[PDB]
């Protein structure tokens, strides 16, 4: 049935800074969650809200993000959903997106709208009813927000996820919103509100996936209004300050299932948590949707099939392996995710790392809280402390500590990175 | 999570505990209870600051009563119901009037 | 011997869509239930075989099978999809036997059996829709005035199984909702067989122990039966079964047939599944959510020494006569899909 | 009143098997009688309307709130403090019971205080027999309470053993001051704290453990054939021990002896010596005490919320009746050993520390 | 037999950790394990199980353990008798018998056992009847009914 | 009527337990419908006033008795043989069943016999269909019960050791017909012979026993738990085999297995196949027949000898009732053997067995 096919449009690019020492070789929205590409992620979520039609806007490395989807599942006839790619300039930002959107007259009606990736679980179809409904009698109606009730120190709630809503408890109509900023110490509306609503809720304990149910006007009134740039900071202020005239917007405020989305440094992690925790079920590993050939085992440990798991060495919990990787002797993991193919040494230690596609690590090394990134070489003896992040192609000499945070490339930016062996006190390339 | 009504009136119903008289006798610039004091026990509830005093507590005031079982914490509730609870100022004396009669004959 | 080593992902979307079509549907359980699973499985492999053209019959079990055993990879659990497949793989061996046989017989090569098999799919199909029709009925031999019965969380299967007795006999029933996962439809069970008039009282799933001591029956459904008997059960039948044993109550099993499997209960830990914690512990309580372990499987294992009787489409059986109901149904070739 | 009502509370003895459950609750002030002290009321207040109330606080704020009944005492000088004062307690119970019925640590404190009402001479005056009164509490709390509480807490954590993994359930203040105590000498070992509806009573040890640092898992009741496979020991704090051996704790706690015992896992008891009692149940439907059933209305994982189930008419729905039972009785096979401050003792071995104590 | 000795000789030319334990201390081994398997030298009409002599002695151990007692069998091994208890096999030597006296007075030590001739006085045999058998591995498939057993042996058998 | 009776055969589901149990029998002619073969009556009076009634010469005595009558039958000239027969034979069944409820081992007749009437070849006559059926009939008696109690005592004599304590109890003609074989083969044995109230059946066992020169040793059950001692071996003839495995047979069977196991003696049961079925009982009172009250008041060590007793007024006096089942089952786990003519089978392979013979095609 038509149902204006529901469109819905992904806003990659966005949040491709923050991951800054990998996404120059490959962009955010590819490089891999849990064994898994991000975008799949949010992919499914699409699927589960019955969506028909995705426009994924692009600008960095635009053809190995579409050369990925014209080679996957969703480019079949078995898809839901016809997946078209877009180019625009580099760092896009929202709004500029939305502003080319109407300028191609493609948005048929109500459609949603995601900045990022995203990983969730909440089935929309409840939430479209929601909006579809109060806007049938209020052509005003423009946007409904969807969020997760949750912790005010939730470690899956950081400071861009951390705002501050005030809804109407009967109709839900957010009409004062700020976000949280070190400084910003008090909550300041204008009264005359209140001589417009008799029950309202200030709550701190949301999270703002921002994963906006946008009308149909919204596109052509980002054109009618081009200062608009965020679509947090700058449209919804616009609403509430009556500066966009006469239009309302709504919050949704989820209570069961998950929703969160994979934008900082300090959330790859929290959200990895989160999905080898099964509490995003059924997107887990255990559920293979690209034919991979994982199994739960007990306190969080995934496998793959054929994996060399060396006697005397020991798996701890909430990790998991993928394929076609050795693991040497009297080696220890625990709390990391590892991508296929990698190699791991003997007498080793791993703890709160994250590991990419074949990856290989000498003996006696020591890891923690470090991302490698794809095809990356370690020696014996060295070491590596939390914080630490390093890009493809990267090979650290033998007897090499990295420090903290100490974030490296093979590339020729400013990044302190080069390839070959020894690469820290020992310097290639410089 | 912080709910807050607007259509809500007072109903000069407090009850408090014993130890705050003796911070009425000491905090003299509180001429109303309603006006002054409730807002000031408020503002002490979560203001980390403003904690000028709380010596007005286990001062022996009885809350066992040897051994404190709640001093870390002031608290204050509030109540509301359906019907039937307001005061009279004009108005209401029209009002509260009519509604006085659920009489007979 | 999966699909993918004979047709490529991609020409099996043409040749035949829906195949590929319910492998993403069965992993991201959009369509779940061993029921919902059985008859779209069938009704798959009815287009199959009206959309495969081939010449000998060794070709179609070599190709069926082929499917079948990615079919059962998308989600395996659900037991329900190869037993529509190892039956189909009989009944195409079955009247091929018999019409090379009967060939033989007219005597002193014609694959144009696609519409039997579709003939003999569909037979099975209307099985399906006759499952409960034919099992409401044994009610009347086990379920006796003013008796006492316990069930757990929702199961339609059980539910008609009693309300056909509640027809004519006044009794009353036990519910111990499926918490966490049986929670909803449990209840709305309860409230219906109120209306039946059964007196039906809802506990919550740990008050089993104390009233089983003056329950005649436990009455349960389950989510399929592996090839020792052993049950594949909803979350929390356990304790009802290890509740009865204690007070030699006896354990009643009223399942369907498609829900037979003949797959040996090898390792438990790769039977169980484990659904979201939020069906636990609010999402909210972040402290805990991290510091702990928290984990909500819906699935559970009792074993076959604690079934005293089972109700199945085709009359009363005990669990030590379920291999014979294979062996009529299925074919040991077919084990391993 | 009382005279009809007896009547009423007999005619409930009928086809239902939970008739003679008494069901009857004062929640409320409304018409309360003038004989009750306040700090008799704020107790009676708590009893109906705290949830997480154990068996040992409820007994310690009985009898610190009889102390100050006793002190406030006047007795009416025309007679002397002995007779007419029982009567006084008698009439405070009263209200005290109509608020929930009586605990076994209650019951038999209550039982004790009145012997020694009972005793005491009468040359003392009356300020004289209330000093010597509340001396016997306050030692009856610290020798009968506190201190054997001290002492099971640390004869099970003898008990523990190094890569030990140990399941309590549903929230059982002197296990959890076990566990505590057991992180504190440093025994390594982990927590499974499985749960089950109505009011979670769980997930305040999973926050106690875990603010404590103790690896804890944490599920439903209806998880434990899944998760008693890790589980080594297991530990339980009972509201009461019958006098044929059999632990009177809350609901699950069959199931968790029961799996156990299938399991091959020990089911140790922590149960202070004055929840002994001379009663002993056949089942656990003879004597236990009923909750409201609306609490089981609410669907998800809260209590009190906005989950209006679609059973919320049960009071008014015809043969669709709710109940939850809040004790169970769990025969002695499964319980494996008692350790009360008499040491670890087997369970059967009851009635004989029972009639230690009545020597006197 | 013995065998114990020479079964861990061979699980050990092929890296398997092995642990003899004496006849007299399985009990105290069932909280380790996690299965039992044992072979048959012969399978009968009731799903019995004619084996070595102790397979019975651990086959109760399983069952008050909680733990699975599985056992392996080839087909051609069923046998058609019957016995009645776990005793009821034909004896080749009378055995188990008592010596009959008359008034004359004539840690470990594995050196003290029994002689040549008290052993061959002691059993050969053994048989576990089939509530203790959770599954019996044939090449016609893993059989557990214990009624199926028969339906195969009358299979044969004709 | 019978929708009125049949409102009242609902109204007995009560709070007693045996409410639902069928009380009413016929044991007189009054009233007889026309319809009733000479021969049937003579049976229906045997089946009500008879005891030792054991029930394989039931299964016998009806077929024989059917040949009679359909020997007898007459189709109407407007009206082949095949149809119009069972609604003839119908309308005698409702008549023996309201003697006594039909056994386990007349039932399965009744319903073979109807089937052979249906597969009856039309293209025949009258003296060809019935000339037919009576061998069928003989046939049964032959291969299904006569043969097959011959194939049993072979069989069930063969496990009899020399010096074994043998426990029968009740008088089973089948357990009769081993013992005596086991006398007349040479095997040395002595035997014990439970008997209970109300009709001391035992006696007659012990009677037959003692004239073939066999060692008895008589008692009742209340002596179970003192006679076990000695005994090494149970022998058991039921009335059915349920498709579960359990054992359908009088009254203190159950006991006589549960006493046994608890002191590690076989329960063998003799049974033939024609009285395997595919129901099964989880309780011995849901599916049972009952025995007049009256015979337990007469509490003298007889029953015909008229010598009152305190409970001749139970049926006047409120709040009391005497009642005695004639049957209970017995769990599979206390069976051990079941001795069907295809050997020394496991009880519980008895449905296998059942769906055997349903290669009828």
């Amino acid at each position: 049935k038509p149902k204006h096919a529901l469109q819905a449009i992904v806003l990659s690019d966005s949040y491709n800074y923050r991951f800054r020492p990998l996404t120059l070789d490959k962009p955010r929205c590819l490089l891999p969650l849990a064994n898994t590409p991000l975008i799949e992620y949010t992919f499914e979520f699409l699927a589960l809200a019955g969506v028909q039609e995705v426009y994924v806007f692009c600008c960095a490395h635009a053809g190995q993000i579409r050369e990925y989807i014209e080679k996957s599942k969703w480019n079949l006839p078995s898809s839901p959903f016809s997946v078209n790619t877009i180019v625009s300039r580099e760092s896009l930002s929202v709004g500029d997106a939305l502003r080319e959107l109407d300028s191609k007259q493609l948005i048929t009606s109500d459609f949603i709208l995601v900045s990022g990736d995203v990983v969730s679980n909440v089935p929309l179809n409840e939430v479209l009813k929601e909006h579809r409904k109060r806007r049938e009698d209020d052509k005003n109606a423009i946007m409904t927000m969807v969020v997760r009730e949750a912790s005010p120190f939730h470690r899956t709630r950081a400071r861009t996820e951390s705002s501050v809503f005030v809804i109407d408890k009967k109709t839900s109509q957010c009409v004062h919103y700020q976000a949280n900023e070190r400084g910003k110490h008090y909550v300041s509306m204008d009264p005359e509100i209140f001589n417009e609503h008799e029950e309202l809720e200030v709550r701190n304990d949301l999270i703002d996936c921002q994963i906006d149910i946008c009308s149909n006007d919204v596109p052509a009134l980002f054109t009618e209004n081009f200062d608009y740039q965020d679509i947090r900071k700058d449209f919804v202020y616009g609403v509430l300050t009556s500066d966009l005239l006469g239009k309302k917007i709504h919050c949704h405020v989820a209570k069961e299932n998950y929703a969160a989305r994979v934008r900082s440094l300090q959330t790859y992690d929290a959200i990895s948590k989160d999905v080898l925790s099964r509490w995003v079920y059924p997107f887990v590993p255990d559920s293979n949707l690209l034919n991979q050939t994982f199994s739960y085992q007990r306190h969080q440990i995934y496998k793959e099939e054929d994996v060399v798991l060396a006697r005397s060495c020991i798996i701890k919990a909430r990790t998991l392996i993928g394929a076609y990787t050795k693991v040497g002797d009297a080696s220890v993991v625990a709390n990391t995710i590892i991508g296929r193919n990698c190699t791991i040494g003997s007498n080793c230690s791993i703890d709160s790392a994250f590991l990419w596609e074949d990856v290989v690590i000498g003996d006696n090394c020591r890891i923690g809280k470090a991302i490698l990134a794809n095809s990356v070489k370690i020696g014996n003896n060295c070491s590596i402390e939390d914080g630490a992040i390093v890009a493809a192609g990267v090979v650290i000499g033998d007897n090499t500590i990295i420090e903290k945070n100490k974030r490296l490339t093979t590339f020729e930016s400013h990044s302190q990175g080069t390839l070959n062996d020894p690469s820290l006190v020992g310097i290639g390339g410089r | 999570r912080v709910t807050l009504n607007t259509n809500l009136s007072d109903a000069h119903i407090f009850v408090f505990k014993h130890w705050v008289i003796d911070l009425i006798r000491e905090k003299e610039s509180i001429s109303s209870i309603r006006g002054d004091l409730i807002p000031y026990l408020v503002k002490c509830q979560y203001q980390k600051s403003f904690t000028v005093r709380e010596n007005i507590q286990r001062f022996l005031s009885s809350p066992s009563s040897q051994e404190i079982k709640i001093n870390a914490l002031i608290a204050k509730d509030g109540i509301i119901c359906s019907r039937a609870n307001n005061l009279p100022n004009y108005f209401e004396l029209n009002k509260c009037i009519a509604k006085l009669t659920p009489e007979q004959r | 011997g999966p699909i993918s080593e004979f047709m490529s992902t991609i020409n099996v979307e043409h040749t035949y869509p829906a195949v590929s079509s319910l492998i993403a549907d069965l992993k991201s359980r959009k369509v779940q239930g061993p029921f919902a699973v059985a008859v779209e499985t069938a009704l798959v492999m009815r287009q199959v075989i009206s959309q495969t053209r081939w010449s000998t019959v060794d070709q179609l079990i070599d190709t069926v099978r082929a499917v079948g055993s990615t079919l059962v990879k998308a989600q395996p659990t659900e037991f329900s999809c190869g037993n529509i497949i190892r039956r189909i793989l009989r009944l195409i061996r079955e009247e091929y036997q018999e019409l090379l046989k009967t060939a033989d017989e007219n005597e002193k090569g014609g694959m144009d059996m696609r519409a039997v098999i579709i003939s003999g799919i569909q037979d099975v199909i209307d099985e399906l829709d006759k499952i409960n029709t034919d099992i409401e009925v044994q009610s009347m031999d086990h379920l006796h005035s003013n008796e006492i019965i316990l069930t757990q969380g929702c199961s339609k299967t059980v539910e008609a199984f009693l309300r056909f007795a509640a027809k004519k006999r006044k009794f009353s029933v036990i519910v111990a909702e499926g918490f966490p996962n049986n929670q909803k439809g449990s209840h709305a069970m309860a409230k219906r067989l109120a209306q039946a008039g059964i007196d039906t009282t809802v506990i919550s799933d740990a008050t089993i122990f104390a009233i089983m001591s003056r329950v005649n029956k436990v009455i349960l459904g389950t989510h399929a039966i592996l090839g020792n008997g052993g049950l594949v059960t909803y979350s929390g039948a356990q304790l009802v079964a290890q509740a009865a044993r204690h007070h030699a109550t006896p354990v009643v099993v009223c399942s369907g047939i498609y829900k037979l499997s003949p797959v040996y209960p090898y390792d438990l830990e790769s039977i169980i599944q484990l659904s979201s914690p939020d069906k636990i512990m609010s999402f909210n309580e972040g402290d805990l959510i991290s510091r702990a372990e928290i984990l909500n499987p819906y699935y559970d294992y009792i074993p076959p020494d604690l079934v005293d009787l089972f109700i199945t489409n085709l009359g009363g059986y005990p669990p030590s006569y379920l291999y014979r109901i294979m062996n009529d149904t299925y074919d040991a070739s077919d084990t391993i899909l | 009143d009382a005279n009809l009502q007896e009547k009423k509370i007999f005619e409930e003895k009928q086809v239902s098997i939970f008739s003679h459950l008494d069901w009857r609750r004062r929640r409320t002030t409304e018409n309360i009688p003038k004989d009750i002290h306040p700090a008799v009321i704020r107790l009676g207040l708590k009893l109906a309307n705290y949830k997480i109330f154990g068996s040992n606080q409820r007994c310690i704020d009985l009898l610190k709130t009889f102390k100050i009944v006793i002190q406030d005492y006047q007795t009416p000088y025309g007679t002397t403090l002995s007779r007419h004062l029982t009567t006084h307690i008698n009439s405070q119970i009263a209200y005290l019971v109509s608020t929930r019925p009586l605990s076994i640590s209650m019951g038999n404190a209550i039982r004790f205080l009145k012997l020694e009402i009972s005793v005491l001479d009468i040359d003392l005056t009356d300020d004289e027999g209330k000093e010597l009164l509340l001396e016997k509490i306050d030692s009856y709390i610290r020798d009968r309470i506190i201190i054997a509480g001290q002492v099971i807490v640390q004869a099970a954590t003898e008990k523990i053993q190094d890569g030990d993994v140990i399941l309590t359930y549903l929230h059982s203040s002197t296990v959890n001051d076990v566990l505590i105590h057991a992180k504190n000498v440093g025994k390594k070992f982990r927590v499974v704290v499985v749960d089950s509806r109505p009011e979670f009573e769980g997930r305040v040890c999973l926050k106690l453990l875990t603010e404590h640092g103790i690896e804890c898992t944490y599920v439903m009741i209806s998880a434990l054939s899944y998760i008693m496979q890790e589980v080594t020991k297991i530990f339980l704090g009972g509201h009461a021990m019958l006098s044929n051996g059999a632990l009177y704790s809350r609901a699950g706690t069959s199931l968790i002896s029961l799996l156990g015992h299938e399991s091959n896992v020990p089911v140790i008891a922590c149960c202070e010596s004055y929840k002994f009692t001379e009663r002993i149940q056949l089942d656990s439907l003879v004597y236990n005490e009923l909750a409201p059933g609306d609490q089981l209305v609410n669907m998800g994982v809260d209590d009190f919320e906005e989950k209006p189930g679609v059973l919320a008419n049960w009071k008014s729905v015809k043969n669709l009746k709710l109940l939850s039972l809040k004790y169970d009785v769990t025969p002695p096979r499964l319980i494996t050993v008692c350790v009360c401050e008499m040491g670890l003792l087997p369970s059967t071995s009851v009635p004989a520390i029972i009639n230690e104590f009545k020597q006197v | 037999s013995g065998s114990g000795c020479l079964m861990t000789r061979t699980l050990k030319n092929a890296c398997i950790p092995t642990c003899m334990v004496l006849d007299s201390a399985v009990s105290f081994t069932m909280n380790r394990v996690d299965l039992v398997l044992v072979g048959a030298e012969g399978v009968v009409e009731n799903g019995g199980l004619i084996n070595q002599i102790g397979t019975f002695q651990l086959a109760v151990f399983a069952k008050h353990a909680h733990k699975p007692f599985y056992a392996v069998a080839e087909s051609h091994k069923f046998v058609r008798m019957f016995p009645l208890s776990q005793y009821d096999i034909p004896f080749s030597r009378p055995i188990l018998e008592f010596d009959d006296p008359s008034p004359e007075t004539v840690a470990i030590h594995n050196e003290l056992i029994m002689n040549e001739e008290q052993i061959r006085n002691n059993p050969t045999l053994d048989v576990t009847p089939p509530e203790f058998v959770s599954g019996l591995i044939t090449d016609l498939g893993i059989i557990d009914s214990k009624s199926g057993v028969s339906e195969e042996l009358i299979k044969l058998y004709l």
